[PDB]
RNA sequence: GAGAGUUUGAUCCUGGCUCAGGACGAACGCUGGCGGCGUGCCUAAUACAUGCAAGUCGAACGCUUCUUAAGAGGAGUGGCGGACGGGUGAGUAACACGUGGGUAACCUACCCAUCAGAGGGGGAUAACACUUGGAAACAGGUGCUAAUACCGCAUAACAGUUUAUGCCGCAUGGCAUAAGAGUGAAAGGCGCUGGUGUCGCUGAUGGAUGGACCCGCGGUGCAUUAGCUAGUUGGUGAGGUAACGGCUCACCAAGGCCACGAUGCAUAGCCGACCUGAGAGGGUGAUCGGCCACACUGGGACUGAGACACGGCCCAGACUCCUACGGGAGGCAGCAGUAGGGAAUCUUCGGCAAUGGACGAAAGUCUGACCGAGCAACGCCGCGUGAGUGAAGAAGGUUUUCGGAUCGUAAAACUCUGUUGUUAGAGAAGAACAAGGACGUUAGUAACUGAACGUCCCCUGACGGUAUCUAACCAGAAAGCCACGGCUAACUACGUGCCAGCAGCCGCGGUAAUACGUAGGUGGCAAGCGUUGUCCGGAUUUAUUGGGCGUAAAGCGAGCGCAGGCGGUUUCUUAAGUCUGAUGUGAAAGCCCCCGGCUCAACCGGGGAGGGUCAUUGGAAACU
């Protein structure tokens, strides 16, 4: 299925991470659909940068967020308007 | 040449050959063709160890070693430095490297590599001539 | 709705029945030097009726496969 | 690496005082070595283009292959002379920063001070030499190290502070005020004769 | 195989072959019922179509054959008809 | 967009050779302190010991063994996964790839949303119980046993198809409405109170994703490879496919490709990119990303939404292994590792803590993907191996014109520092979670649990006591390599005597060698240095940009000539080329520009730009 999930980038011992809309039999850091974020933990307030629109668009088009990206999104309030949306 | 003509047979430049191509080929044992391989070295067994004469402003004897290659080629290799330890089925390691006074003779034998023993005495440009620092 | 390619181009085989060979005769520049050439393609293209003929202008429009070469529908016939 | 040898026997060589105060020329102002004292023939271009650029990696105690990136950054600036601006970096360097500001009697003993961390920028301890010092950085010693006996002396002895720099003794701290110029540099190194020596 | 799913796999796959085409079976011989009593021009002809195009109908189900495989089989079975 | 050396007694020209620059998945020789990041079978797609690399679900089902009726096990059946992820590039000169389009000729499990259904029955069979054969592998026999396993019947046509209308396109035709004829399904589990939440089940549709096919254009050598083709080219039917189609078959014709290079041969995965270059170009296709093909060799199909399936099956073949000799078993181009080949490439390591993936409601299980650690100076970057003072200049080396000169402020001596090193203490971020427990809001209910959403409590680190921080002790443990005749920065003494030997090119050595060996000095670079190998440059040395042919290499001995190339002036017209506006695209990463983050740098991250002889559409008509 469509996921929404951190593609790791970065270094050694110096994770970052892309929040990318990828099928779920893709590389993890291979093929990609999009990109929509990115997502650094190393930062005490883990800073996260995104693009609240394409995500919305997806969630509807029904991709499935990871773990991860679904705390991200919660911290963020999209899940809260993708729940308003589907009400 | 008209633009028509080099429309018609364009140009080709010269095909340009090794000064070392024993060392640009392999060998398979098992389809015993030779493969298209470069190689910085190559090793081989000496089938014949001895001197030779220079050309003519030249006039020494010049020690060499007539080595069959990795790949079964037979080439003919210098031996630099002062006195070796080299007799024919001593395994040796074979760099490019022409020798101007000699007539066919294109590559040299690493000192310090494999059966080839450093040259005795070398202080100076030691790495050449393979000795350990004293 | 999406288009089509659309070829104009002069019939150069038509003893088949159905279908005819249509050529496009462009020029292109030569990569290196740069002289226009003569770039001659050539289309198999079906014809319900075997209206067009040898040397006729003619418009085609490409299709789904036809046959094992077909791939183009004879449009118009602009020349005879 | 770091050169580590005598001091006069290189600045001789280039001909001219590393230190500036021109110490190692006083007394025997050959070339080093036995063929010192007596004449020598006259260089060529490339000799004097070669004796230009190890002027200025010497003055600076710099390796060849960190000088070459550092005047490729020079280039890759494009406003001013190319010369002059790989030389305003080379002063920009920490090493150097520390020196003008006369904690260190020596670029040696600068670089040695900021190897072992008794050295500061804005407060925050950086023990790099290469680092570059951007105008308006605040440089100084480490709390712990300012009473040493070494800077002390070397600060106290310090009278020549060039006007591109701003220093307070009691603090101990310094920083470049605006970017050296041409003559306030060495005139005495041609740093046309360097660019071209890296133009090949 | 080396793997217990592999072999697992193998027994399910040897099932499902002997059902899947012993029902395929089924359905030919359905069609094949109809074909030669519309060619002898029997009486049943009406009976057997029906049949037919129900068994075509019931090998779609079970995934025997791809729904387009039995429409076109059913298209072919009204022509004949 | 730099040149230099070398033909000669000297010169100009022509011309080759060689060098100065840069690059590496490099190897070798001498040497070697540390850290960050990255890279590491290029050869034999050679053969592989051993270990692991794909399982999961008890909330689908029935059994079976133990723990004081529990939970923990065991194998069944059944569902999903196994077609992903990982590896290699052998094959392939081809719609394989790149780019730009087309499909009104297509399919798509899981995921989202919508509309419907979810009724009734039936017969099995593993497991199990015995029982035959055997070392086991495993093969059987009989007798039961359940299901979300299987099969019928019932209803469902919104699916498809046919007709009639209406609208529309690009020829076939597309969409909408109505009718009509034939037929098609399912499964229950968990939990609340016949009703119901939720996970499942069945039909149809749309979306998303993935896949399939067709087409324009582009990227190898050879003519000492010129003809090739016979389901071949087309048509008519039939069958087949998800789908169009010689995809297949029967008939009908004789067509089709080819000097715009077919065919054959040789070589080759293609690309983003990477090295080089002023550019045009030349070379490469490692690492990373996309696509493709392959899974011991060859062939075939089964299951499935998806394979003609690396760790599945059948057959054949080559090879290997275990056997009680009856009979069995296997495929590292998965991670390590072994042997072999080679100049040459690593540990048979820790963990699922993070990201991702399979299953599951979830805890959670699995995950040699992936995170880490290990080994190699293999590469790039960073820091050291001490700092200040320190003599008309100690001794010792070297050399002296015996005065001295040089190694040399170098050392010694004095005064400092601890990056590093050792010793001790302190010590992370990477962790977001999920589950679980509290509550609260929306939609739904008759009501609940529950669904979704929101705030709290709690929970978890292999790396690892790692990075990092603090304090104390010691200049103490930490510098080699090449070169010094010209090119080319660097000179003397001995030894040697065309010998030994050196040499990239010119060229040195024949008893006074700055060219050989050593020593002393000096130059270049530095934990590296040098040699070899390969690629671009210089090389205008294949000259499109950008060369030539009287004597340097180069005009066919001459003509007649098909094809092709080129072509006098001018009116109109067309728009193939040509020029141009707008728009779509040329993925990400990478170069380059800006801005941040790592003590700096490498490196990492953010934002741009560029990149096409790209494609659609709209224009102009001077030139061809
Ligand atoms: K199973
Ligand atoms: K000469
Ligand atoms: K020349
Ligand atoms: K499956
Ligand atoms: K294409
Ligand atoms: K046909
Ligand atoms: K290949
Ligand atoms: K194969
Ligand atoms: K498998
Ligand atoms: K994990
Ligand atoms: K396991
Ligand atoms: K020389
Ligand atoms: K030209
Ligand atoms: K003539
Ligand atoms: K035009
Ligand atoms: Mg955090
Ligand atoms: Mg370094
Ligand atoms: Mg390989
Ligand atoms: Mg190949
Ligand atoms: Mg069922
Ligand atoms: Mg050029
Ligand atoms: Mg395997
Ligand atoms: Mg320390
Ligand atoms: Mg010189
Ligand atoms: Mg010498
Ligand atoms: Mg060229
Ligand atoms: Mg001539």
């Amino acid at each position: 299925a469509v996921k929404i999930r951190l593609k790791r980038m970065g270094s050694k011992k110096s994770p970052f991470y892309r929040i990318v809309v990828a099928d779920s039999r893709s590389p993890r850091d291979g093929r990609f659909i999009e990109t929509v974020g990115t997502y650094n933990p190393l930062k005490d307030p883990a800073e996260v940068v995104l693009k609240e629109d394409l995500v919305l668009d997806w969630l509807s088009k029904g991709a499935q967020p990871s773990d991860t990206v679904r705390n991200i999104l919660s911290k963020e309030g999209v899940m809260k308007k993708h729940h308003e949306a589907k009400n | 040449p008209t633009i028509n003509q080099l429309v018609r047979k364009p140009r080709k430049s010269k095909v340009e050959k090794s000064d070392s191509p024993a060392l640009n080929k392999g060998y398979n044992s098992f389809k015993k063709t030779q493969t298209n391989v470069n190689s910085p070295q190559k090793r081989g067994v000496c089938t014949r160890v001895g001197t030779m004469t220079p050309k003519k402003p030249n006039s020494a004897l010049r020690k060499y070693a007539r080595v069959r290659l990795s790949n079964l080629i037979e080439v003919t290799a210098y031996i630099p430095g002062i006195g070796h330890n080299l007799q024919e089925h001593s395994v040796v390691l074979l760099r490019g490297g022409r020798v101007k006074d000699l007539p066919g003779v294109r590559y040299h034998i690493v000192r310090g590599a494999l059966d080839t023993a450093g040259v005795n005495d070398r202080k100076q440009s030691r790495s050449k001539y393979g000795t350990k620092r004293p | 709705r999406n288009q089509r390619k659309v070829y104009q181009g002069r019939v150069v085989s038509d003893k088949m029945d159905k279908t005819i060979t249509v050529v496009v005769e462009t020029k292109k520049n030569h990569p290196i030097y740069g002289k226009r050439m003569k770039y001659s393609k050539k289309y198999k293209a079906h014809d319900e009726n075997n209206t067009a003929k040898v040397g006729d202008i003619v418009k085609i429009m490409e299709t789904r496969p036809l046959s094992a070469t077909k791939r183009f529908r004879l449009l118009e016939v602009v020349e005879e | 690496s770091r050169y580590t040898g005598p001091s006069w026997k290189v600045s001789r060589r280039l001909g001219i005082s590393l230190s500036g105060t021109g110490k190692e020329l006083a007394r025997r102002p050959y070339k080093p070595g036995q063929h010192g004292p007596n004449s020598r023939g006259k260089v060529s271009e490339y000799g004097m283009q070669l004796t230009e650029k190890q002027k200025l990696r010497h003055m600076y105690g710099m390796n060849e292959r960190q000088f070459r990136t550092l005047f490729i950054k020079a280039s890759k600036i494009k406003e001013g002379k190319h010369g002059v601006n790989f030389m305003v970096l080379l002063e920009q360097r920490l090493d150097n920063v520390v020196y003008r500001l006369g904690l260190a009697t020596t670029r040696r003993q600068a670089r040695q001070l900021v190897n072992h961390g008794h050295i500061t920028v804005d407060g925050k301890r950086v023990d790099i030499p290469s680092y570059h010092v951007e105008v308006g950085q605040v440089i100084g010693v480490r709390e712990k190290s300012q009473n040493i006996s070494t800077i002390k002396e070397a600060v106290e002895a310090t009278v020549g502070r060039p006007a591109f720099v701003s220093f307070d003794t009691e603090k101990l701290e310094g920083s470049f005020t605006r970017l050296p110029e041409r003559d306030e540099l060495y005139p005495e190194i041609d740093e046309a004769l360097v660019v071209e020596y890296y133009n090949q | 195989p080396n793997i217990e799913s592999a072999i697992k796999r193998v027994r399910t796959s040897a099932n499902a072959n002997a059902k899947n085409s012993s029902q395929t079976n089924a359905m030919r011989t359905a069609i094949k019922k109809f074909e030669e009593a519309v060619a002898a021009g029997a009486d049943n002809v009406d009976a057997l179509y029906n049949e037919a195009v129900k068994a075509v109908d019931m090998a779609a189900t079970k995934g025997l054959i791809h729904k387009n495989k039995a429409n076109r089989d059913k298209i072919r079975l009204s022509k004949l008809a």
